[PDB]
Order: structure tokens, then C-alpha cells, then sequence
């Protein structure tokens, strides 16, 4: 009767191609996730993420290079330090840090990938709907 | 030239700075119409046929709606005036809880508050609308003046423009440009985070490099930008520029990034979440509702 | 039949008045309705307490002052710090800059249109253009009043509206010597004005007695101000409260408010119903700002003042409960208040560095108290051991006046409303300029 809303943001280098490994190896996974390519995680800011959750996201996704291995050096320390605080804004709006995760996937972990889908569905599913969208329609 | 003017969810200062025209307010209102405008004159009803009508403040309640609603039927272009009306403003901060939260403080909890049978005023009163909303999210609104409150010389030029047929153009950078602060050549890089109170500022060097959350990278110019000069940090009163939607998502990304940055790799990304103990109180003070997430759920 | 009369126009805030009639055609109920609330007392909970002086000047942009001083007041007691002696004069002088804004604001282009048009069928005359059409000098110098004003709390303050120099132990700028010539030598007009203003409104007033317009609501009470020593005080003291026959009831200092007031609640307005808690609801009803400043005074802080205070009081006494008088008192403060920014601008301790003191150690729990240009102002704030905001209580001046508007909208009711018919466009105005008399913020007194 209802189906989780999740959006995903992924790196070109390292998550998209990981992603793509997992298609590859038809390593099926829950069809709850949409990604969005960027170049590096560094691109991702509060306000892509934000507005995530503003259209109706359930649960937002985020994939980069892990630390050291970003294709353009350290894209991806500026992101981690945007996730941790983005956490805990989440959680001052009234929304579960657990509706956003963030890892660390190469172009070669297409295992990885898949059970990173899976445990982030279960945990969206789990959560139920985010009420943020009807909040606002009201 | 029928001009006319209300105030919503707002607390008058817009009208404020208006008559802070001073000696010009008497050359405009010679030049224009004046039909209706509660705090000046007894025009109950907004009358048909207005050309230029200026809103202040959000949407709090019913009556704002209502009156909203009206005053774009009868106005041919109508200005978001503030940024009450344009952003949401302080008031929007009343988003972060319930509204039996904020009634329940104001009219049972509070100290002196004395209420017997526990009532919440109902009675002739209009009810508060689910969140603060800015104007643009009830109607349509065609161009808007942002500032807490605006300066009186932009509503001047504002005005004049749509007087003469003009398009209104409004300020496009940020603040740091009209701010006298000196920066440093290499660029911005952030060490530590103090609250407003920790320390003594320098009054050369920018705010923001000395450790403190100064919104003027991610404020619009225009102010002339009166705090940083005055030994305080800007606290974005006139709300982000024409291409940032979210100022508070902004300003914490800018935050972030340029955070321990002479030591990106080594640097501990918990310290600075763990150093802001009110997040939303400091990067969306007068934009909250005009916010990607503009409540607490 | 029922009729409102709304918006409640030339006034600061969202208010209405309903008068309604029985089946027999007469006068039945007449009450004032404040529409409007947004909630700053309980959504101030969480933020940062030295950012409290940021948020509640936007309660209003009339007496933003006010509520910036009433905050950073608040604050500097959650921080256990006393403020410098420079700090406390420069705080002082931006005060007595945004009295002379406001007074001047008030009495020209919100009340004279009455006092000039009291009987009136031209609505459209009923305002400061219409003032100005006919008597144009009177428009120029409350404008050149409101900038002179404003001009203190823009160099002081940072900001003529929304100032933001009232910072935890002190200020974060100083005045400069070629600013504080400058407001100096500007200081002298502004006491000028004020004393041409007194004379425009007993003019004015004596109009208003000529169409026996003077008695309008009248009715009798307790009144409260802020005494220093006993001398009008708009910035520091205690508050002393006089009964209805002038004998003082009582003399407390601003933290201990919350053992002397009480705020009532009724289901038809937003506004609270304040009282003295040991008279109760209606034999402990008080009002406050310039006139109960007056009666509660043993005399001004200024020479010129004192002395229209002095042919004030032996033409009506002490107390005056005539609330059309509020005008009248108000035209006093304007004059002390010019007063007082030229006496403090003299002061060389106003052009002092030693402006801050280092922030003490947090104690969660801080009174701000100032007599705004309205009444009585309140900041209570309580923090945790971080110094964030986990309660907060506001007394906001105006909700003091409350009662006594819904009162006095009846009495006048009572006076020219028998049936329906007698309404009319003139009578129903008289209802608004007993409301006006009072110089209410609506915005402000909900908050
Ligand atoms: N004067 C004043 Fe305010 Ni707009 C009121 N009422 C505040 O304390
Ligand atoms: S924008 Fe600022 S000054 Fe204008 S109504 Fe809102 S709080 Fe008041
Ligand atoms: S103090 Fe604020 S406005 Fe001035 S340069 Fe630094 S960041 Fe920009
Ligand atoms: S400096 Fe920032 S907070 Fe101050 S008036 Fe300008 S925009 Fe507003
Ligand atoms: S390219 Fe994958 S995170 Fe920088
Ligand atoms: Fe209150």
C-alpha cells in the first residue's frame, strides 16, 4: 500500500560506477531509489538535500569516493564535513537523521552498493512516510 | 497613481522606514494616491482599482490570507514589502512548534499568566494558519523589497520606478562588498566557531575569519551593511541573493567547506556541529519560511 | 444588531471594536478585540540568549528600542555582568532618541487628526496629508522631530530601526567625538520642536473640551511608572504603583514584577487583561505610559518638562485618571525626552572606550526592565547552563492599557449610543480616539 520515496546523489568516479558494477552482476535491490549523477560528492550541498526532503523524500542517499580516493583529491572532505552538520539540522526540523545516509562506495563495489541499498530501504521502510509534504500542503 | 498599502503577520517597521522618507515622504504622497493604508488613514474596505499596493509582513493567520487575497483582486501589482513578506521573517522562527505550543505559553504557562477554566481566546479572533508562509506561497506577487526593514531610499527607488513604468532592479551581491572589513588575500579559512559573547573582536578584520557565523556572504547587499560595521556580525536580515533559494542551507555549506580548510584532510568534522548548539537560530532567523524545510516536524 | 468597527485605524497593531444590541433595540455589549499573536515568548525557547536583543525588536518597528535594551538588559543579568558606565549612558541616549520618535510619530500622525477633525464627515481629511494641506508646518517639524530621533538611535544603535550596539556586557561601539558634536549641536531644534508641540496640543485639547470631548471613557484606576528616586525615569529605577487617590501602594525592583502583576485571559481577544494580584480583576486594574508615568512622579528629570508638569498638575491634579489627558502627558515626555539627549550628549563619559565588560559566568535567569514609550516593558528570560533560552516572559506595555480600552470603548458607548441609529460614522471614531488616546501597539502587546 505504500513504498518508500528515495533519491540518491552519486559520484561519477566512484559510486555511479559502483552502481553500475551492481547492474553488471545482477545484484537486484529495492526499486525505492532514484540517482542523480553529479561529478564529485563535493558538488553536494544542504540545499540539494533539503530540497530532497521539501519535494517528499522518504530518505535521501548520498555516495562519493571514499576518503583520499576522490578522482579530484578531496572533493570529498568538504562533503563530509556538510553531512555531519546537515545530521543534526535534520534532526532540529524533526527529521530522523536516519532518513539521510551517506558511504563511501568505489566503481568496483557493486556488492557494497546493493547491500547499502537494501539496509537503507529496510530502514525507510521501517521509518514509515516522512510527514513533511503533507505538513506543508496542509 | 491609487497606491495602497497593509500589514499582515508583520510588526509595522516596513511602514516604519517608509515615513523615514521623512521630508520625501510629503514629495511622494503628493505625486501619488494614497486610498488606503490602516496606520495613517480611516480607509476600512481596500477600494477597487489600486495600481500599486505594498503588503507587509507574512501569513500568520486567516485574516492575513483573507486580507492578502483581497488586496491582490483589487491591485494591479503587488509588492512582497519586507522581509517578513518576502522570506518570512522572525516570526517564521514560531515554525519550530506547534501553534497550541506557541498559544499554549502566551495563554496558560507563562509566569504571570492567570486563566482559570484554561482557554484559548476564540472568540471574534482569527485562527493562526498551520505555519508562518511568505506572501508568494498565498498569491502572486509580482516584485518585492527585501530588508528587516528595507532601507527608506530603496523603497524610494522601488516605488519611483514603478511610478515612472520602470522595471524595479534591486542590489545583486552579496554583503561583504558594501562591507568596510578587511579579508585576507588568500582566502577565507575558519579555525574555531565563538558565539557572539566569546572574546573581543578586531575591528579591521572580517568577522567571519576571527571565528565568528557572520551571515554577509550569504545576505544581499543594499543595508549598507550596518552591523559589521557597529562591531557585530551580520545576521542576515535582508535575506539571500537572486541566485540562492535557501540562504540558511547556503550559509552552512560556505560554513562547512572553508572550515579548518588549512587542515581539510585532518581536520574533525564534528566540531563544528558540536560547537552549534542552535543551528536553525543561526542560519535562518528571518528566512525560515521561505526555507526547503521551513518546519519542525 | 451587530456592529464592528474594523480595522481599529491609526493605530499600531490589528484591533477591532464590536458593539452589538439586544432585541429591544439597546445597547447591549461593547468590547475590544485584538486580533493578532505570533508566538515570541514560547518560540524564543532554544535560541541563543545573546541573540534575545536581535530577535524582539522585530515584536515591533515602533519601540524596537526599547525591546533591544529590554533584552540586552535581560541578557546582561543571565550573564551576571554590570555594563560599564559609558554603556549605560549610551544605551540611555538611544532610548531617549526613539521616545522622541515615537511621541512624535503618536501625537502628529496618528492622534492630531482627531484632535484637529473631531466632528468631521471627511474621512479622507482624517489624516496627516490632511493636516498637512491645511496646516503644513505642523507635518514639518514632527518629521524634523521623527528624524532627529531617529538619527540618535541610527548613530548609537547602528540601526534607526532594529539597533543592534546592546550587546552582552555593554556596547560593541563607542560614540565618537565628531558624532557626539554632531547630535550635540542637532540636540538644541529637537528641544525646540517639543516645546512648540506642547503648545499645538493644548490648542488642540482645548478644541477637543469645546465639543466635550475631554471625558471620553473616563473612568478611575491605579497607574504604574519607573521612579528614580522617586523623579520620572524612563531607563532606570523601580516601579512604583499610586492608587486611584494618588497614595503609592507599593514600590518594587522590575525582577520582582512577577509577585505585583498577573495577566488575565478572556476568549474574545488575543490582548491579556493585566491587574494588581492582591486588588484582583477589577479593583486591581492599572494603566501605565505618560500620563500614570506623571501621576506616579514626584517631579521630571528635566528643567523645561518640570515646569508644564508643574501647570499640568495644579490645573488638574494628581492623579489624572482623564484619558484624552494621555495626549497632553505624552507632549511632556516628548519635551523630556529632547531634554535628556542633549544633557546626555554633554555627558563626556557618553564618548568613553571603556564600552564592554567580559561576560561573567551563566546564571539562567535575567529581568530586563525599561519603560517603553508605551508602558512598562518587561524582558524575563531563564537558560540553561549554556546559556540557551528554556523559558521566557513578556509584559509588553500596551497589554497594560488593555482593560482600561475595553472599558473605555464602553463608557463611550454608554455616553452617545442609545440605539443603533446614534452610531454614527462621527460617534463610532470617538470609540477609536479613546482607543488612540493611549497610544496603543497592538503588535507589541500580544506579541
Ligand atoms: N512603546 C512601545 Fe511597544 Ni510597539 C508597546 N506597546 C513596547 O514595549
Ligand atoms: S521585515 Fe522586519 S521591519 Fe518589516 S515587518 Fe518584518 S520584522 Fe518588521
Ligand atoms: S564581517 Fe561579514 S559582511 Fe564583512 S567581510 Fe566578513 S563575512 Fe563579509
Ligand atoms: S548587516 Fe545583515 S543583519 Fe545587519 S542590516 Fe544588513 S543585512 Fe541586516
Ligand atoms: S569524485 Fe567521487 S567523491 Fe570526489
Ligand atoms: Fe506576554
Amino acid at each position: 500500500e505504500w513504498e518508500p520515496k528515495i533519491i540518491g546523489f552519486c559520484c561519477n568516479w566512484c559510486t555511479y560506477g559502483g552502481a553500475d558494477t551492481a547492474g553488471v552482476g545482477r545484484m537486484q535491490y529495492p526499486p525505492s531509489i532514484r540517482i542523480i549523477r553529479v561529478m564529485c560528492s563535493g558538488r553536494i550541498e544542504p540545499s540539494l538535500i533539503l530540497k530532497a526532503f521539501k519535494e517528499g523524500a522518504d530518505g535521501v542517499f548520498v555516495g562519493g569516493c571514499h576518503l583520499g580516493d576522490c578522482h579530484y583529491d578531496s572533493g570529498n572532505y568538504k562533503w563530509q564535513r556538510r553531512v555531519m552538520m546537515l545530521y543534526e539540522l535534520l534532526e532540529e526540523l524533526g527529521i530522523e537523521k536516519e532518513r539521510l545516509n551517506h558511504e563511501w562506495i568505489s566503481a568496483s563495489e557493486g556488492e557494497k552498493f546493493q547491500n547499502t541499498m537494501k539496509d537503507f530501504y529496510n530502514k525507510i521502510e521501517a521509518l514509515g512516510p516522512c510527514k513533511l509534504k503533507e505538513e506543508l500542503d496542509k | 497613481v491609487k497606491i495602497a498599502t497593509t500589514w499582515l503577520g508583520g510588526c509595522s517597521g516596513c511602514h516604519i522606514s517608509l515615513l523615514d522618507l521623512h521630508e520625501e515622504l510629503l514629495n511622494l504622497l503628493e505625486n501619488v494616491e494614497l486610498v488606503h493604508c490602516p496606520v495613517l488613514m480611516d480607509v476600512k474596505e481596500i477600494p477597487d482599482e489600486v495600481e500599486v499596493a505594498l503588503i507587509e509582513g507574512g501569513i500568520r493567520n486567516e485574516e492575513n490570507l483573507e486580507i492578502a487575497k483581497e488586496m491582490r483582486e483589487r491591485a494591479k501589482i503587488v509588492i512582497a514589502f519586507g522581509t517578513c513578506a518576502a522570506f518570512g521573517g522572525v516570526p517564521g522562527l514560531g515554525n519550530l512548534y506547534s501553534n497550541d505550543e506557541l498559544l499554549d505559553k502566551a495563554y496558560k504557562t507563562t509566569i504571570t499568566t492567570k486563566n482559570d477554566d484554561g482557554i484559548i481566546p476564540n472568540e471574534e479572533v482569527p485562527e493562526l494558519v498551520s505555519r508562518v508562509k511568505p506572501l508568494s506561497e498565498v498569491i502572486e506577487v509580482d516584485y518585492f523589497i527585501p530588508g528587516c526593514p528595507p532601507n527608506p531610499e530603496m523603497i524610494a527607488e522601488v516605488v519611483k520606478a514603478l511610478l515612472e513604468g520602470k522595471e524595479p532592479e534591486l542590489p545583486k551581491k552579496n554583503l561583504c562588498e558594501e562591507c568596510a572589513r578587511k579579508k585576507s588575500e588568500e582566502g577565507v579559512a575558519i579555525e574555531t566557531i565563538k558565539r557572539n559573547y566569546e572574546g573581543n573582536p578586531d575591528p579591521e578584520k572580517c568577522l567571519l575569519e576571527q571565528g565568528y557565523i557572520c551571515l554577509g556572504i550569504a545576505t544581499r547587499e543594499g543595508c549598507g551593511a550596518p552591523c559589521p560595521s557597529s562591531g557585530v556580525p551580520c545576521s542576515g536580515c535582508s535575506g539571500p541573493t537572486d541566485a540562492v533559494v535557501d540562504q540558511g542551507a547556503k550559509m552552512i555549506s560556505a560554513l562547512c567547506s572553508d572550515f579548518g580548510i588549512d587542515n581539510d584532510r585532518d581536520v574533525d568534522p564534528m566540531i563544528l556541529p558540536k560547537s552549534i548548539k542552535d543551528k536553525i537560530g543561526s542560519f535562518y532567523k528571518f528566512t525560515l519560511p521561505s526555507a526547503f524545510v521551513p518546519i519542525r516536524l | 444588531v451587530k456592529l464592528s468597527v474594523e480595522p481599529v485605524t491609526r493605530v499600531e497593531g490589528h484591533g477591532k471594536i464590536s458593539v452589538s444590541f439586544d432585541d429591544s433595540g439597546n445597547l447591549d455589549k461593547v468590547r475590544f478585540h485584538v486580533v493578532e499573536v505570533r508566538g515570541f515568548e514560547k518560540f524564543l525557547e532554544g535560541r541563543y540568549v545573546e541573540d534575545a536583543p536581535i530577535y524582539t525588536p522585530r515584536i515591533c518597528g515602533i519601540c524596537q528600542v526599547a525591546h533591544h535594551l529590554a533584552s540586552a538588559k535581560a541578557v546582561d543579568n543571565v550573564f551576571g555582568v554590570k555594563i560599564p558606565e559609558t554603556a549605560e549612558l549610551l544605551r540611555n541616549l538611544m532610548h531617549q532618541g526613539a521616545t522622541v520618535h515615537s511621541h512624535a510619530l503618536h501625537f502628529y500622525m496618528l492622534a492630531a487628526p482627531d484632535l484637529m477633525f473631531p466632528t468631521t464627515d471627511d474621512v479622507l481629511k482624517r489624516n496627516l496629508m490632511g493636516i498637512a494641506k491645511e496646516h503644513p508646518e505642523i507635518i514639518k517639524d514632527a518629521i524634523e522631530l521623527r528624524k532627529a530621533g531617529q538619527n540618535v538611535v541610527r548613530v548609537v544603535g547602528g540601526r534607526a530601526i532594529h539597533p543592534v550596539t546592546a550587546v552582552v556586557g555593554g556596547q560593541s561601539k563607542s560614540l565618537k567625538e565628531e558624532e557626539r558634536d554632531e547630535l550635540l549641536k542637532l540636540s538644541e531644534r529637537t528641544i525646540e520642536l517639543s516645546e512648540k508641540s506642547i503648545e499645538v496640543g493644548k490648542k488642540l485639547l482645548e478644541n477637543i473640551k469645546d465639543e466635550d470631548l475631554l471625558d471620553i471613557g473616563y473612568f478611575e484606576s491605579a497607574h504604574m511608572g519607573m521612579v528614580n528616586n522617586g523623579v520620572h525615569d524612563l531607563y532606570d529605577g523601580k516601579l512604583r504603583v499610586v492608587n486611584s487617590e494618588g497614595k503609592v501602594e507599593y514600590e518594587f525592583d522590575p525582577s520582582e514584577y512577577m509577585n505585583y502583576i498577573a495577566e488575565g485571559v478572556k476568549p474574545y481577544s488575543y490582548l491579556k487583561f493585566p491587574y494588581l494580584k492582591d486588588k484582583g480583576e477589577e479593583d486591581g486594574i492599572y494603566r501605565v505610559n505618560t500620563l500614570s508615568r506623571l501621576n506616579v512622579s514626584d517631579k521630571m528629570a528635566t528643567p523645561l518638562a518640570q515646569k508644564y508638569y508643574d501647570e499640568f498638575v495644579k490645573e488638574f491634579g494628581k492623579p489624572c485618571h482623564h484619558p484624552m489627558l494621555f495626549h497632553y502627558a505624552r507632549l511632556i515626555e516628548l519635551l523630556s525626552s529632547a531634554e535628556m539627549v542633549k544633557e546626555l550628549l554633554e555627558n563626556d563619559k557618553i564618548v568613553g572606550e571603556d564600552i564592554r565588560a567580559e561576560p561573567e559566568e551563566v546564571v539562567g535567569d535575567g529581568v530586563g526592565c525599561v519603560e517603553a514609550p508605551r508602558g512598562t516593558l518587561i524582558h524575563h528570560f531563564k537558560t540553561d547552563d549554556d546559556g540557551i533560552i528554556t523559558d521566557t516572559n513578556l509584559v509588553v506595555a500596551t497589554v497594560q492599557n488593555n482593560p482600561a480600552m475595553d472599558i473605555g470603548v464602553r463608557k463611550v458607548a454608554e455616553k452617545y449610543i442609545k440605539a443603533p441609529e446614534d452610531a454614527t460614522p462621527q460617534v463610532l471614531n470617538y470609540m477609536e480616539m479613546l482607543i488612540r488616546a493611549y497610544d496603543p501597539c497592538l503588535s507589541c502587546a500580544t506579541h
